[PDB]
RNA sequence: GAGCCUCGGUUGGCCUCGGAUAGCCGGUCCCCCGCGGGGUCCGGUGCGGAGAGCCCUUCGUCCCGGGAAACGGGGCGGCCGGAAAGGGGGCCGCCCUCUCGCCCGUCACGCACCGCACGUUCGUGGGGAACCUGGCGCUAAACCAUUCGUAGACGACCUGCU
RNA sequence: UGCGAGUGCCUAGUGGGCCACUUUUGGUAAGCAGAACUGGCGCUGCGGGAUGAACCGAACGCCGGGUUAAGGCGCCCGAUG
């Protein structure tokens, strides 16, 4: 019942028009790898539109002033905010259901994370303009902590490794199994592909 | 205008065998293996004739953009076929007015070190590309030797050296000074 | 690397429109997103319909880009796209799928009562060959 | 022993952009996403179960602590599987993103 | 002027029978519009600086829509143009290849809107004609005119995105 | 272990590769390196080793016969894998109970509440009050007052005091 | 072509206006000053132009259903998901 979306290979205000939407409608969503965002145009270009946010302060006191934020989290996180009713009582309930995340949270690392068709680069962008990851243009605003991000899931990634290579040496072993049970198992397989399964 | 196609042939010898992970083209022989990924061009990469006698580049529904991208993919090619045949020789001259330059390598060529430019008390450590091999060369009295197989990266190691030796705040045309290309060459000429 | 090519007897499968589900051949190209479209046996006019909609086959019936709608009739089914296309693996699926479209609750019943029994015997069995897995493990 | 009832979104009222009709409600039940596919549930009757701290009767069981306002699916909405429905008495506006129940047995198909 | 499809019209119109001659002259052209009612307001615009002739002293003799002689055969047409620029006017020639008269005209309309910005208020077409394999002066329709013809289409980016909206393929685009 | 106030949504779970988009999936591996990798070979590639998808499906019980099982369901200790915000996960049996569990057929029974709605779960759900039965383990800390003066407008801060 | 017409008494308030399509005077120009027709604000709410004198649509007793103008239909925000 709570979404699980990779933030790999989507765009970063595409994926938040589906996201936010799906907010406000009650039901909890949790974006997850937050630097794999990447941007539309070239990499010079949307450093600028960020850099330029950071000279956004007041100027008699910066520390009620603008929180510039630096993980890719919370740049997600941001834009987000800017799309829903955040002034409202309806728009602080909603940001409750919303968890975003760097990395892989171990609560979500074994859960199968949701792809929207909708946001992501090949689809949308055309394969001959320029893109900007988030996770590398948040490290140059500021954000220390992507070698320690990069050492984790490398960890993580490799630990899927072993359990997709369990999932295959299980999956052989139920493709072994009709190999040797058609002789009696053939009373119940027609049934279903008569109502259009397995073909 | 989107052309339709735009097709060009790469005419191989014998004495190379190349290979490719879709556009990852790598291409080895006598004097070594040179890997150089072709993507972000999108562009197909097709080996076609048997015993791999020729290359063959496609681009379908382009517009000028990328239609200067397809002869940029042969070029890059043939530089990588060159390279491992023949090699690639850049002589790397000096030119001095008073203070000689002397230039001594390190490790193999790895590492440059150039005094007494313009009597400068300051030597200019310079680190060559990663497979790129330097020496001093013979039967005259001072010009460098740079040695490697891909273009990029011997080339490169020769732009630095030469913009390393740069005069600062005078007349450029009149202190014709530092280390610059003399010729373009091959290791061997076959 | 590529095997599908719009081509003057390219067999293409309609994927939306009007006449959406039903088979095409090429017979002439138009623009770069626009072609002439002839449907013969497939119960199709002949008209320009683009290649948005359309997913294309890897079935080549040859004739002239300019067949008057007889050659291209002849060429059909001298080739037997109707069979050939009954027997492909990708139609096999397409009809199957529509197959799960009229499934009433009634054969809903059959499937859901099959499917249990049926998945009793594998799992039974693939647990069967795990514990025999780490038999000759050691 | 199952569910007889579609899952539906309270989405909000019908509006425009700085006014707000109260009367009439948007739905969205989860599984319809487009306009010639909402002729099923027209004239469905919808209810928003919720429940408050005085105990309330209920017919056919024992009194307990669940209310509901009864309403009815009147006619789509903007070809996107939005449809509007009417209720007896207004949503009380703390329903919004909160999901009712639509029900089939005003049927005819 | 606005647009949609288009349809060529034939409409003759000549003047009102005076005393000094009663038997004025008929004059036809070739009017694309949307439908009928404007053809015949188009008609009356474009007679209105070839001829001493205006609406009130004339008369709509016939308004009819010619059909297209062959809307299953592949052509190639020529179009002389003359549209207003944001300077002084020009004059273009133009190349489309479609099955219908009236839809090349009308792949006429937007790619001027697209090119040059110039509205359907701007552009006069003088002549469509009938114009074979040979005698085409653009490289963009001389390259659909072989007999062997062989393209993919190699960056099949897929739409429907929105249904199911939350997946977990990551969808191919290679067919 | 039972009753009794308040709070709200809730009406099955999906237990995971990475990544490419002018390209992928899964195999045996005759071949070669340290179960992993490369080459080659084989079937799909609008994906059917399909989230246009997967698993469970609950009205129940009583007899018999047929298909499945005999190595399986369930009932206490040892050994491992988990740390980025940590999993009611796997193996050994036992002193105890089955051919009931699930798939086809006979046979009946269950307030058949006589058409009328919030029915049906995660729910031993979170918080507080007091009753209950039994077992195991517990024994303080902070603040005020005083002193200090490394501190100090006052608060505050650093200290000492059987 | 459409509209029931004519006529007699008292009579408040007003006599600082402004803006806009078009014509146009002085001024380089002005959200400047001064003229003509017409329409608005003044005196007028409503939808839209994010905000608002005069812009577009449209003028108002209290409500339900339906349909639109001008605007719009990625989210805020109803609608091209």
């Amino acid at each position: 019942q709570v979404l699980v979306l990779d933030g790999r290979g989507h765009l970063l205000g595409r994926l938040a028009a589906i996201v936010a939407k799906q907010v406000l409608l009650g039901r909890k969503v949790v974006v997850v790898r937050c630097e794999g965002i990447n941007i539309s145009g070239n990499f010079y270009r949307n450093k600028l539109k960020y850099l330029a946010f950071l000279r956004k302060r007041m100027n008699t006191n910066p520390s009620r002033g603008p929180y510039h934020f630096r993980a890719p989290s919370r740049i997600f996180w941001r834009t987000v905010r800017g799309m829903l009713p955040h002034k409202t009582k309806r728009g602080q309930a909603a940001l409750d259901r919303l968890k975003v995340f760097d990395g892989i949270p171990p609560p979500y690392d074994k859960k199968k994370r949701m792809v929207v068709p909708a946001a992501l680069k090949v689809v949308r962008l055309k394969p001959t303009r320029k893109f900007a990851y988030l996770g590398r243009l948040a490290h140059e605003v500021g954000w220390k902590y992507q070698a320690v991000t990069a050492t984790l899931e490398e960890k993580r990634k490799e630990k899927a490794k072993i359990h997709y290579r369990k999932k295959k040496q299980l999956m052989r072993l139920r493709k072994q199994a009709e190999k040797n049970v058609e002789k009696k198992i053939d009373r119940f397989t027609e049934v279903l592909k008569t109502h259009g399964f397995l073909v | 205008m989107k052309t339709i196609l735009s097709n060009q042939t790469v005419d191989i010898p014998e004495n190379v065998d190349i290979s490719l992970k879709g556009r990852t083209v790598i291409v080895k022989g006598p004097r070594g293996t040179l890997r150089r990924d072709f993507n972000h061009i999108n562009v197909e990469l097709s080996l076609l004739g048997k015993k791999k006698k020729r290359l063959r580049v496609d681009k379908w529904w382009g517009n000028r953009k990328e239609l200067a991208t397809v002869r940029t993919i042969c070029s890059h090619v043939q530089n990588m076929i060159k390279g491992v045949t023949l090699g690639f020789r850049y002589k790397m001259r000096s030119v001095y007015a008073h203070f000689p330059i002397n230039v001594v390598i390190q490790e193999n060529g790895s590492l440059v070190e150039i005094r007494n430019f313009l009597g400068e008390k300051y030597i200019r450590r310079v680190r060559m590309r990663p497979g790129v091999a330097c020496s001093v060369s013979q039967a005259q009295k001072d010009e460098l030797v740079l040695e490697g197989n891909d273009i990029e990266l011997v080339s490169n190691s020769a732009a630095l050296i030469q913009q390393a030796t740069t005069v600062k705040n005078k007349d450029i045309r009149k202190f014709l000074d530092g280390i610059y290309v003399s010729e373009k060459g091959t290791v061997q000429q076959a | 690397v590529f095997r599908r090519f719009v081509e003057v007897g390219r067999v293409a499968y309609v994927s939306f429109g009007p006449h959406a589900g039903k088979l095409v051949a090429i017979v002439d190209v138009i623009d770069q997103n626009r072609a002439l479209v002839d449907g013969p046996c497939t119960r199709v006019r002949r008209q320009a319909m683009p290649f948005k909609c359309m997913q294309l086959t890897d079935f080549i019936l040859k004739f002239p880009h300019s067949a008057r709608q007889k050659y291209v009739r002849k060429a059909w089914e001298k080739a037997d796209i109707n069979t050939k296309w009954a027997a492909t693996r990708w139609a096999k699926k397409i009809e199957a799928r529509e197959r799960k479209a009229k499934m009433t609750d009634f054969d809903r019943y059959k499937v859901m009562k099959a499917k249990k029994m049926r998945n009793r015997i594998i799992k039974n069995e693939v647990k069967k060959l795990q514990r025999a897995a780490l038999l000759k493990a050691s | 022993s199952g569910r007889l009832w579609c899952k539906a979104i309270f989405a909000g009222y019908k509006r425009g952009l700085r006014n707000q009709r109260e009367h009439t409600a948007l739905l969205k039940i989860e599984g319809v996403y487009a306009r010639d596919e909402t002729e099923f549930y027209l004239g469905k009757r919808c209810a928003y179960v919720y429940k408050a701290k005085n105990n309330t009767v209920t017919p056919g069981g024992k009194p307990n602590k669940t209310r509901v306002i009864w309403g009815k699916v009147t006619r789509a909405h903007g070809n996107s599987g939005m449809v509007r429905a009417k209720f007896r008495s207004n949503l009380p506006a703390k329903a919004i993103g909160h999901r009712i129940r639509v029900m089939l047995y005003p049927s005819r198909i | 002027k606005a647009s949609g499809t288009l349809r060529e019209y034939k409409v003759v119109g000549r003047c009102l029978p005076t005393p000094k001659c009663r038997t004025p002259p008929l004059y036809r052209m070739r009017i694309f519009a949307p439908n009928h009612v404007v053809a015949k307001s188009r008609f009356w615009y474009f007679v209105s600086q070839l001829k001493k002739m205006k609406k009130s002293s004339g008369e709509i003799v016939y308004c009819g829509q010619v059909f297209e002689k062959s809307p299953l055969r592949v052509k190639n047409f020529g179009i002389w143009l003359r549209y207003d620029s944001r300077s002084g006017t020009h004059n273009m020639y133009r190349e489309y290849r479609d099955l219908t008269t009236a839809g090349a005209v009308t792949q006429c309309y937007r790619d001027m809107g697209a090119r040059h910005r110039a509205r359907a208020h701007s552009i006069q077409i003088m002549k469509v004609e009938e114009i074979a394999a040979s005698k085409c002066r653009r490289p963009a329709v001389k390259q659909f005119h072989d007999s062997k013809i062989k393209f993919p289409l190699p960056h099949r980016v897929l739409r429907r995105q929105h249904k199911p909206r939350f997946t977990t393929k990551r969808p191919n685009t290679f067919f």
